[PDB]
């Protein structure tokens, strides 16, 4: 749950999974 | 000589044809096949979910 | 270019990577113009001008 300093994103493993899972759509 | 020839006919119809990056005509869907094609035709994607 | 009888490049809705129909045809990219709005940051008339 706490952030892992190893990853440069400075986010926890659970936060990283949620960031990865959530993804014309963005090119107008 | 030995040969053969085919004959067909054309009638009005409304379809949605698909093209790839090069522009080659890839898919040609038929709306008179079944409503199940119309499912993805209206849903505007080619992968359906439960 | 990809094929002769069709050359007007366009991918999603409006990019239209072509121009209209040149004799040399062929398509490179799109850059007509692209710029956005503006806003003003103020601290307060009775504070500064
Ligand atoms: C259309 O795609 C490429 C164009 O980048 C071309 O080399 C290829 O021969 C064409 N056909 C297919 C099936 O890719
Ligand atoms: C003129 O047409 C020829 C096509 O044969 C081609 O070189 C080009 O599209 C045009 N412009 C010049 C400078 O040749
Ligand atoms: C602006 O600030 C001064 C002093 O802080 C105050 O007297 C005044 O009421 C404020 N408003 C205006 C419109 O001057």
């Amino acid at each position: 749950i706490l952030p892992d300093p190893s990853k440069p994103s400075k986010r926890s493993p659970i936060e990283d999974l949620l960031f990865n899972k959530v993804t014309l759509i963005c090119a107008q | 000589g030995a040969a053969a020839y085919y004959v067909g006919y054309l009638q009005p119809r409304t379809f949605l044809l698909k093209y790839n990056e090069n522009g080659t005509i890839t898919d040609a869907v038929d709306c008179a096949l079944d409503p199940l094609s119309e499912t993805k035709c209206t849903l505007k994607s080619f992968t359906v979910e439960k | 270019k990809f094929l002769p009888f069709q050359q007007f490049g366009r991918d999603i809705a409006d990019t239209t990577d072509a121009v209209r129909d040149p004799q040399t045809l062929e398509i490179l990219d799109i850059t007509p113009c692209s710029f956005g709005g503006v806003s003003v940051i103020t601290p307060g008339t009775n504070t500064s001008n």
